[PDB]
């Protein structure tokens, strides 16, 4: 059992979703998300006559304001019985210390913990901006469908009508489809991040390959983001006007591993779409009596006396991240 | 056992400050649950200050060109003023309005012993019951943390704002926590005013350079905690198991193969044998009344008994363990246990006076080390106030101004506990030798005796004249 | 065992006040059931006050410009007045009308020892049997709780109303609970009047800043409670089981397979065998009279006996456990057990006089620490009343008014227990050395001897003149 | 064991008064069955009063303006009158007509030791054999209960009628119960008359405020009761079982299966085998005469014997248990056992004189605490009667009237037991030092010596003149 302050990572490397589209964090002192409580977009046009001023403007009463945040509280043991991750030859005598082994093993345990919540949050993000629906579900828990409201024109499919696979691999240009799906996106699209084989049949067209610019032509901080997360986001290059990226991230589930992304999917939208990170109550007596009922995360190291007389690291959170405008992204399944 | 208490391998300051709260909290636990800390602080009080702490002002007359007689008369004036200002009967010299100078020194020395540091603040009282509007409020060490409990920083380090060279500029005083529900807010407090005025008297003993906090207690007392626990538990177990007794019933029965066959037949289909035997044994114990003493023998039908064969039976050794370790930590922590809990075992004459004189000289050491700072600081502030109010008159031939030579003008010494008594014959033969050979002066004679030469001479004049008048023998 | 007594990890004030009632209640339990507290309070009384507590008024004549002779004569007048007012034989100086000044000091010091605080109230008596209409009623510590037993608050904290800075404004006195069925009502009582008048004398020793209550006893005495319990029970068990004896009857019988077959046949259908054997054994014990001593052997038909095999048989060690722990807590709590229960084991000469002089100096410490407060407070109130009544005349050249310089005018010291006797030779060689070298003054000589120089000189005059007149030898 | 004796958790007064009768009754039981209480009360008598209790009247001559010589002559007159009135040889100074002043003080101090309180009543005797018609009848503590044994009430509390402030107005004296068949009727008795007359002298030591009764004994003596019981019983068992011996007869016989078959056949139908064997064994014991010593071996036919296997056989430890506990409670209750039952074990010189001087000073404490009250009360009543009768003449220059300044006029001190003797050399070197340095006055010299300076000087005059006349050497 070590203090709360032993929670230093400086490792925030989420794959460009919770850090770039979903910056809009709202931890609450209350259980649910109350979209009426969030101001979101403000009623933002009307003025008043040059004699007096008008009424009082409020948070404009969101129609649906009741969903259950994913209160996730996992834990692990940091029992000093293992040989640990030994960074090359930094004096294993301190590993021989139970104190250093226990502290850096709580380091390792907790980092596994937040990357676990981060990967489940990224699955929530990919569900969110791929269908507008999120499955708040788990065993011994009712499945609540949390819908931002993704429209039908945001779910139009490439296989409908003519498929890119069922097209000329040399002369056909899918740019026409690119603006066709981008027009009904309530904004400009500046990233065309694909799943791998989706980008494969996208680039199979020649027009794509002599239309794209392999050069840097550094447009924004997206190159810096790729250099940071050189793991699963791949900056293919410029398609001229728009940036071409491929995400091949993978989640390692209970017995097997598989990619986050489905077979062939796309979301057309902006890099500055508004993403909410509403956070529920944290059900920990420590959190309430020290005021961490409204926060992002909560770690603790703590000893059980009695039957499971041991010591554990416990991580608690409650995210219900969504997208403010589901119509911002057009979600297309590809050929 | 090294698990619940862990030393890092680093410089002492960076090995203590990260675990400052835990060590200090367990120190509070042991000083509250345990009597040793109370006895130690009480004896430190009674050896360092004792009854009172006496000021003696000795401005550097020789260096400043001041006449010794003018210095002595000016010292008489300042001593009368200081004694009358300190003797306030309404406890009014503190901002808390509940501590005199005695308990100023008491709490200061106690906290500088526990945490190694003491925090005094010279504030401007408005209560006009006294001529001097300066009081001195003592500041808790819990108050000194970085603004809003932030961890140590480049120059903001555990609440003290210093430079790269370490010079202590000021402090972030967190708001009080009594009642247990006030929030803490951090306020800026400089260490001293530029003109030499002692505003925030921060007196601590640094073991090394750059250290900001003093010494602990618990980080050498966990072992008393766990020795007292282990001796306590082992005496409890020894007492409870000197005559623990198993009262069961066995019988002859037990026809090996026949008993096993009967048990197997009962397990399969012949439980009526077991029921009949249990009925017979119940009738046995209800027709016998199988009773040993004042209590009933606990019901045991034949064939089952406890095997209370024991572990090794050598003497526990705890006797010489505990004597050796009490010895050990006694002239560890510093004050011997043959009085911290008073043994009189085989202690002899040279034993007594050697131990007493070395321990008393060592308390003189601690006194001159951790009392004169507070004494001089408080005296400097009070004397500055007196010069502001023109209570006492500075010498006209002042070679340096008061503000320039506060150290030279405010040069002072202080007298702690009263006249030591250990043997009698010792002190009296010392006194006769000193008074015959002249090897003792006014100042060190009065230091040894806890008196004043001027008053002893005036009272001897009074003695002689009253004896002459009343008819006694001078 | 740590279960029935639990320390929180926090500052001592917030670690004691929440469990104030339980600790104080178990302290009452042990001071009532146990003799050690009675002996300790009795010895503290007889070392601090002893026979009486003597006032000596020393107005700051030098600082106030008052002549020493006028100060001494004014002190003579006030001392005569105070002694005649204190010597009231009808116990009339208290509002309860049943305690003199001696028991004022007695109950005050006893309660300031037990709870760490004492509560005196200067009330205006109307009984005209004395010139002075001021009495001093002592107030129970149970009375000080928040109005209607509410928990601690922002500024109303355990009954004391203070500011953010902690300044004790006043108190909420709950109504008395004797008889055990009066309700409590909380009444406002300020600590002192603005003019410096000492109305509610609240004298307590605070271990730290912001602390409101004194020190305990039980929170270091639970271990005597449970050691006395364990030694008591272990001696009882040892005594009762040195010769516990099992008196059963066994026989040869026991033909293994045959006995088992007979028992099984009895269980099934042949209980007549058991009935016949029981009849034969009953006839056996009624034709034998199986009797061991003065008592009958308890009826045991063959084949069943108790197995009183024992636990380990090493010495209990309680001897050196208890000596070590009595040692331990003896110069813990402070007064040595070699007189709190008086052992004379291997104690020697240096032993005796070193222990005696250190303990007596330490009692001088406690006396000067926890008696002079009450003495000065009561003296200030009485002297204020005397100035109101013009009993004694203030000096005409008063540099400061009485109300302004109550501390300066009412400067006083007090004398506790009488003349210490330990060795004789010690005190007499000290006396001869002091009287030959002049190293003792009137004031400290009278402090050492428990007498007065003026009266010793007057009575020596009387001695010499009566010896001359009657023919004796001066 | 805590079952037969139970402390509640509450203030001591409300924890004792509900169980007042049981504690006091068991106190009577132990003080009657046990010698320790008799020895303790006898030593308290012989240390506090000893031979006699001497009055010395010192009216406040300095404060009242009375001349010291007139005060001394008036004191001579009152002392002669008081000694001649107290020396009545017919035991006539009590209403019971069977106790002099000595046994007044004796019973008063004994009952104020046992119950903590004493009850004197100043009644108007009509027996004209003496000039003074005032006697003092002592009142039993059983008499003080609420009217008709009712439980405590709002202001009627255990027999005392007080106000809300606690002021003791009066008392309900139940009628005497000797012979054991008088009914009790409760009569009103005020504590004192309004004019300061001491009618009902109720002297008790209250441990806390609002307490009405004194201290007990049994509530710390139950443990001697049960230790003496347990040591007594364990010595009895040890003595009776050092050589308890079982005298039975066994034989070889015992053919396992054959014996079991014979027993079963006897149980079924073949009891003739058992009858024949019993006949053979009876003939065996009547043809052998099986006899061990002076006594016959108790008749045991073969096959049955007692199994007197024992419990553990370590030393009982009662030796150091009892020494530690006697130690313990000895300087608990206060008077050391090395004379309450007189051990001379390893006791040394510093041992002796340190223990003696501390114990004697502590008895001086108890004397001045629980004797001077009764002395002053009785002296005040007697002096009031003397002023009524104009036996002694008050000073003409009385600054205050007798009724107004009874405390000032009736100021008195008293002398207890005679001249202490412990070492000889000690007292004589003290005496020579005091008489050479003049460090002893008339009053404290006579206090130390148990004599009078006036009479020693007059008798030295007589000594010198008779030596001169008869030819001896002055």
């Amino acid at each position: 059992a070590q203090l709360l302050a032993a929670n230093e990572q400086k490792f925030k490397f989420d794959p460009l979703f919770l850090r770039l589209f979903f910056r809009e964090s709202y931890p609450f002192t209350t259980e649910k998300v109350y979209l009426s409580q969030i101001p979101g977009l403000v009623n933002m046009a009307l003025y008043v006559s040059p004699i007096v001023s008008g009424e009082v403007i409020r948070s404009r009463g969101g129609s649906t304001s009741e969903f259950t945040p994913g209160y996730v509280k996992p834990k692990h043991e940091v029992n000093p019985q293992m040989t640990l991750r030994r960074l090359p030859d930094e004096d294993p005598q301190n590993l021989a210390d139970p104190a250093y082994r226990r502290r850096r093993i709580i380091m390792q345990n907790m980092r596994d913990e937040e990357l676990a919540i981060a990967q489940v949050e990224e699955m929530q993000a990919v569900s969110a901006v791929l269908k507008g629906k999120y499955t708040m579900t788990g065993e011994a828990f009712d499945p609540v469908e949390v819908d931002m409201g993704r429209s039908e024109e945001n779910n139009i499919t490439q296989s409908g009508g003519t498929e890119w696979s069922k097209r000329d691999k040399s002369t056909y240009d899918p740019t026409d489809d690119i603006e066709a799906y981008a027009l009904n996106a309530s904004g400009v699209v500046n990233i065309i991040v694909f799943d791998p084989k989706g980008w494969a049949l996208f680039r199979s067209f020649k027009a794509v390959k002599e239309k794209l610019d392999t050069r840097r032509g550094s447009n924004s901080e997206l190159e810096t983001a790729v250099k940071d997360l050189g793991k699963a986001v791949s900056y293919k290059g410029m398609y001229g006007d728009v940036a071409i990226v491929v995400y091949s991230g993978q989640y390692v589930e209970n017995g097997v591993k598989k990619n986050f992304l489905p077979d062939n999917t796309m979301v057309l939208g902006n890099t500055q779409a508004r993403g909410l990170r509403t956070y529920g109550c944290i059900q920990d007596a420590d959190a309430q009596r020290e005021g961490i009922n409204a926060s992002a995360r909560y770690p603790k190291n703590w000893v059980t006396t009695g039957d499971p007389a041991r010591e554990f690291t416990m991580i608690q959170s409650a995210p219900l991240m969504l997208l403010a405008d589901p119509d911002e992204f057009v979600s297309v399944q590809l050929a | 056992q090294l698990r619940s208490w862990n030393p890092p391998s680093e410089s002492v300051d960076a090995a203590l400050l990260p675990n400052f709260t835990r060590g200090n909290a367990r120190a509070d636990d042991l000083v509250r649950n345990n009597g040793y800390a109370a006895n130690a602080i009480q004896l430190h009080q009674d050896h360092i200050v004792g009854s009172f702490f006496r000021l003696s002002h000795r401005p550097s007359w020789r260096y400043l060109g001041i006449g010794e007689e003018e210095a002595r008369a000016f010292s008489r004036e300042v001593e009368a003023a200081w004694k009358e200002f300190a003797e306030d009967d309404c406890c009014c010299i503190d901002v808390e309005r509940k501590r005199t100078f005695t308990m100023m020194i008491r709490e200061g020395v106690a906290m500088h012993a526990f945490n190694g540091e003491l925090f005094v603040q010279a504030t401007w009282d408005t209560s006009s019951s006294r001529l001097f509007r300066t009081q001195f409020r003592m500041v808790s060490p819990k108050r000194i943390s970085n603004p809003n409990n932030t961890g140590d920083s480049r120059n903001c380090r555990a609440g003290v704002q210093i430079n790269d060279s370490g010079a202590a500029l000021g402090y972030y005083v967190s708001e009080d926590g009594y009642p247990g529900w006030m929030p803490q807010k951090w306020t800026w407090i400089p260490r001293e005013l530029p003109g030499g005025r002692a505003s925030f008297i921060h007196v601590f003993e640094p073991v090394e350079d750059g250290q900001t906090r003093g010494a602990n207690v618990f980080y050498s007392v966990m072992e008393q905690m766990k020795m007292l626990d282990t001796l306590q538990n082992t005496q409890l177990q020894s007492a409870i198991v000197k005559a623990m007794y198993a009262a069961t019933i066995e019988s002859e029965l037990d026809t090996q193969s026949a008993m096993d066959f009967i048990l197997g037949a009962n397990s399969q289909e012949q439980r009526e044998r077991l029921t009949g035997w249990i009925g017979e044994i119940a009738a046995y114990y209800a027709a016998a009344p199988v009773r040993l003493g004042g209590a009933k023998v606990p019901h045991l039908m034949p064939g089952d008994s406890l095997n209370l064969q024991t572990a090794q039976d050598t003497d526990n050794g705890y006797s010489v363990f505990e004597q050796s370790l009490l010895r050990y930590i006694a002239a560890g922590l510093g004050v011997s246990y043959e009085q911290l809990s008073r043994n009189y075992a085989q202690m002899s004459y040279s034993t007594a006076r050697a131990s007493a004189n070395e321990s008393w000289a060592y308390f003189m050491g601690r006194r001159k080390f951790v009392a004169s700072r507070q004494a001089s600081q408080m005296f400097l502030c009070w004397l500055e106030e007196a010069i502001v109010r023109r209570v006492v008159t500075l010498p006209s031939k002042a070679r340096f101004s008061f503000q320039e030579a506060r150290s030279a003008w405010g040069n002072c010494d202080w007298i702690g506990s009263g006249r030591m008594a250990i043997d009698g014959l010792k002190e009296v033969q010392e006194a006769v030798m000193l008074i015959e050979a002249g090897l003792s002066t006014y100042e060190k004679e009065c230091a040894k005796r806890g008196d004043d030469y001027q008053e002893i001479f005036a009272q001897q004049v009074r003695e002689t004249m009253e004896r002459r008048a009343a008819g006694l023998k001078p």
